[PDB]
């Protein structure tokens, strides 16, 4: 039954937990970079007459559009589900509450002082 | 009620987020140069989603964890 | 180690009149100054605060690691200071949930005994087996086979 | 995306995804306000325990089902059970999941209707489905023909069936289940001296009900051995001692769904309604109709009734046929796993009750072509 | 601003800031006036000695509580007390401290009504609320579930509690405590000779009464023994010497607990109206109210006492049950551990009786919402 060697366990799998996160994180960024290169393709219009314009611009537009609708959409979905986080956390600070308040204290703090005041 | 509360709720987020669409009467650079503009927008736009679908998915799990938390109070 | 070294290093003098005042009832003479840890039971207890006695002998055989049975007012100066709080905050609970979220990459939410061996055998630490199932104590304290947020975060409450 | 199969039941909601073997989670359809003041501060004291949770505070809530005989009478615990039933026990949000309701036969509109709109308003899932819980039992025994008693907690019909074109002129629906037996059992306890009364003793009640009631092959000779010997007096320990001991109220309490006349019902019993349902029917499908009688249901886990049935079927029935009773052991869930079944088909896929479709006829969508 | 906590109690005054793990100042609430005449000349001779300072010269004072059973009865001496612990004994002025007393269940009305009106009007606090002695007691051990009774020294009661709800038709008090067994060991003392009858000496009987007095485990072997050997008698010294031998009178004096048939009470003992406290309860929160009985109040410190209360419950209570006796150590102080705990909780920080309040509605607010 080792002690100190557990603090050092602890403090090793916190030091490559902190690694993994980080090295996950920039994996995330770039996968992410990567698919937002692959799916909005660059164009390129030079040398182009207006009717080409006025076709591209509208095309635009509809991605606009498109883009705006899915945004808005998950915009409610992730405002929905910060509510039920919020409403979860304040229900599981109040069950430690209950929980938990009742074992604290002020213990000792004058009872001892009390030698021959009387 | 979510039935022409939410409906005209959208549609009006929709008409307040379309801004002007006043361009191709224009000389042909400066048309050329918006349109670039506008691509980039759609691709921070774009962005800008994968970043909510990634936090989405991050705080539906959350909301898993909390679940399983307070259904191991019995 | 030595981290606890750099952790005493902030109390200058201040403290350090105070401790020797204290002690200096534990160098009470007809000695050949070995300067053992007998006296430390109620050393730690000249303030009143006192923390657990097996606390106690695990500080007691850490110190003094060449086996001398001296006590160097360095070694007790850390030690005194040991039974005052002395943490680093403990990283961060939005720290700690990412860091759990780390640890159940199986999305399960829960952790059994591969999980977190996996995890440990990722640091490439040598683990004995009289671990192990001492890890399965420290992280299944509701003895339901797995770790659990609460488990988790009483396994890794203010570590750092 | 995978299907929903929720089943409202009354007496236990059962739900789970489409394409399993069983439910995913199954627990009592009961919603408790607590009763007494409540002293302790910051306890967390919820104002409403619904589902199983309450099945465990039972002794200071008043539980109150929100369905009476298969029709809803209450909106709003209902709503409640199933917010819980969609976001605790699946933890599925319903915006990504069609839904497969179950309905029992010749229930009002009007409650249909309000379900529909619940699901689409409420909720807002992409399309919902009500089908009748008899054809879905009739599923899941792998049939295509065949008279299924549904006897559930809620209401008892008799739904029969050939060659996949139900009868609608023969379907005999009996408001005698479960919820009245747990009744009249409640009542002839008292006859030794056990009173039960409290909304939370009817649970109790009920386990005893289950864990000791059986069907008796023959009634007469039944009593006439219980009244001689004592060798069916079975003990059973209350949730706080004090065993009771249930003599010829065993088989007495189930015996009222053979002659509802114990309860002051008129009609006739489970045996006779079926033989009744049978005959209505054409002449030239009887003997598959008598072939392939099945059972479904919670109320017909009896240990013997699977025999009783067909000794009175037996005498009622003509000699020649062969009569015969299908009852499966996974009789509870038949119905869900039948919804199951039915959800997973192909053919199925486009029978749904779309959400621009109720968009535009509102929610009288449901009698119409999509059933 | 940090809370007082006061506990009027009767018997011992307990008070001290909230937060802390034991009260400030304990002393006997007792005033009483000089009853001789008094010759010497410029003495500084008072009018009252309250508190401990009369239990120092008890010798030429006539003590007499201000508290009978829970009840007040002379208002002038209680508010006399109040002004010493708020003054003398803590030394805060009133003016900057929420104040949380106690009272017992089922007391008058009228009493608590003059208490909150003497706290608003005469000392003039910020705001004050009224806690019920039980529920305290409940706070003090951690739990959330229990039957606590609470054998003060002025009444016992025994309050049932579950999950936080209180269940208010199941609170059966009753008015022996350990006021009635220093009478009864006073009046049985006189077999032996010794008379005490001054109320000065009432005092040197409870010190008796506490320091050898103990609850025996079987009485009947208890007297068998204690009338053959001589095993059993302990000796003390009065305040003047001539030393005294109590025999059998040890154990007979708390047994009064047990058979209050002792002292002419017709009432069943303490080890009975626990169990029918218990028994008035729902069937399905016995089981917890069996495994959680908590003790507290100071007359609960008898040695011996938890162990023949599981006894005498485990003989009545069914076989199966498990009978658990918490016991804490501390139990004098436990009601007013709990209320140092109550009176720290965020969540209870709004329910105080706010002044403006009181201004508004009179001293019959404490009834309203604000209990
Ligand atoms: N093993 C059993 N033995 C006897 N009766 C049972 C058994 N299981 C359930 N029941 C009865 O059946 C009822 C449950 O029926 P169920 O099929 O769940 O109704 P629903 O059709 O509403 O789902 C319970 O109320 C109970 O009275
Ligand atoms: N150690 C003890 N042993 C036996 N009886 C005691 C002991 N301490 C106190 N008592 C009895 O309890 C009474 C004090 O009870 P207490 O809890 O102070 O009442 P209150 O509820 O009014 O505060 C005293 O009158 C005394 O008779
Ligand atoms: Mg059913
Ligand atoms: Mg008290």
């Amino acid at each position: 039954i080792s002690a100190s060697r557990k603090l050092q366990l602890k403090t090793l799998m916190l030091q490559i937990a902190k690694q993994e996160m980080e090295r996950e994180a920039e994996e995330r960024r770039g996968e992410k970079g990567r698919v937002l290169r692959t799916r909005c393709q660059p164009l390129e219009l030079d040398g182009l007459g207006f009717e080409e314009l006025q076709d591209l611009c509208r095309q635009l537009h509809a991605r606009v559009d498109k883009v705006d609708e899915e945004r808005y959409d998950v915009e409610a979905k992730v405002t929905k589900n910060i509510t039920e986080i919020a409403d979860l956390t304040q229900k599981i600070y109040d069950l430690r509450g209950k929980f938990k308040r009742p074992t604290l204290r002020r213990v000792r703090i004058s009872a001892d002082a009390m030698m021959q005041a009387l | 009620g979510k039935r022409q509360t939410e409906r005209e709720k959208k549609k009006k987020i929709l008409a307040e987020r379309r801004k002007a669409l006043a361009i191709d009467h224009l000389n042909e650079d400066q048309l050329r140069e918006k349109a670039k503009e506008l691509w980039q927008s759609i691709h921070n736009l774009e962005a800008e989603k994968f970043d909510l679908q990634e936090k989405f998915k991050q705080q539906k799990y959350e909301i898993n964890v909390l679940r399983n938390r307070i259904n191991d109070n019995q | 180690d030595d981290i606890y070294k750099a952790a005493v290093e902030q109390l200058t003098e201040e403290q350090k009149n105070e401790f020797k005042a204290a002690f200096d009832i534990f160098v009470l003479g007809a000695e050949d100054g070995c300067i053992s840890t007998k006296e430390l039971g109620k050393v730690m207890r000249m303030l009143g605060q006192n923390p657990t006695p097996e606390e106690l002998q695990e500080m007691i055989d850490e110190v003094d690691e060449d086996g001398s049975g001296t006590v160097d007012f360095d070694e007790f100066l850390v030690m005194m200071v040991r039974c005052m709080k002395d943490d680093s905050k403990g990283k961060s609970e939005e720290e700690l949930s990412d860091l759990f979220r780390m640890f159940d990459k199986n999305a399960d939410g829960y952790i059994d005994l591969d999980e977190l061996k996996m995890m440990l055998q990722a640091t490439g630490e040598t683990i004995t087996e009289d671990d192990i199932e001492e890890l399965m104590k420290d992280g299944d304290k509701n003895n339901d086979g797995r770790i659990d947020y609460d488990e988790f975060l009483e396994f890794m409450k203010g570590v750092e | 995306t995978t299907a929903l199969v929720c089943d409202n039941g009354s007496g236990l909601v059962k739900a789970g995804f489409a394409g399993d073997d069983a439910p995913r989670a199954v627990f009592p359809s009961i919603v408790g306000r607590p009763r007494h003041q409540g002293v302790m501060v910051g306890m967390g004291q919820k104002d409403s325990y619904v589902g199983d949770e309450a099945q465990s505070k039972r002794g200071i809530l008043t539980l109150k089902y929100p369905i009476e005989h298969g029709i809803i009478t209450n909106w709003d615990d209902m709503e409640k059970i199933w917010h819980h039933t969609f976001y605790n026990e699946l933890r599925v949000a319903p915006e990504e999941h069609p839904t497969l309701l179950t309905e029992a036969p010749l229930n009002p509109k009007a409650n249909r209707e309000k379900m529909t709109q619940i699901m689409f308003e409420t909720f807002n899932v992409p399309a919902m489905y009500v089908a009748i819980q008899a054809v879905l039992s009739l599923y899941a025994s792998g049939r295509t023909t065949g008279i299924v008693l549904d006897s559930g907690d809620g209401v008892t019909h008799n739904v029969p069936i050939y060659e996949g074109y139900a009868l609608p002129h023969a379907i005999m629906r009996l408001d005698l289940a479960g919820r009245d037996l747990t009744d009249y059992l409640m009542k002839i306890l008292t006859e030794r001296g056990y009173s039960f009364v409290t909304t939370a003793e009817r649970e109790i009640v009920r386990d005893i009900k289950e864990k000791l009631c059986y069907v008796a092959l023959d009634f007469e000779n039944e009593m006439a051995t219980a009244a001689s010997s004592s060798s069916l007096e079975k003990s059973y320990e209350l949730p706080d001692g004090q065993v009771i001991t249930i003599g010829n109220e065993r088989f007495r309490c189930p015996e009222t769904l053979f002659q509802p006349s114990f309860i002051g019902m008129e009609s006739a019993g489970i045996h006779e309604t079926t033989y009744n349902s049978i005959m209505k029917c054409d002449i030239d499908i009887r003997k598959d109709l008598y072939a392939n009688n099945v059972l479904s249901g919670g109320t017909t886990m009896y240990p013997g009734i699977a025999d009783r049935m067909q000794k009175e079927i037996t005498a009622l029935a003509p000699s020649t046929m062969k009569i015969k009773i299908i009852a499966p052991p996974e009789r509870k869930y038949s119905v869900w796993i039948g919804g199951s079944i039915l959800a997973s088909l192909s053919t199925f896929q486009q029978m749904w009750i779309s959400k621009q479709e109720y968009d535009e006829a509102g929610p009288s969508i449901v009698h119409r072509k999509c059933f």
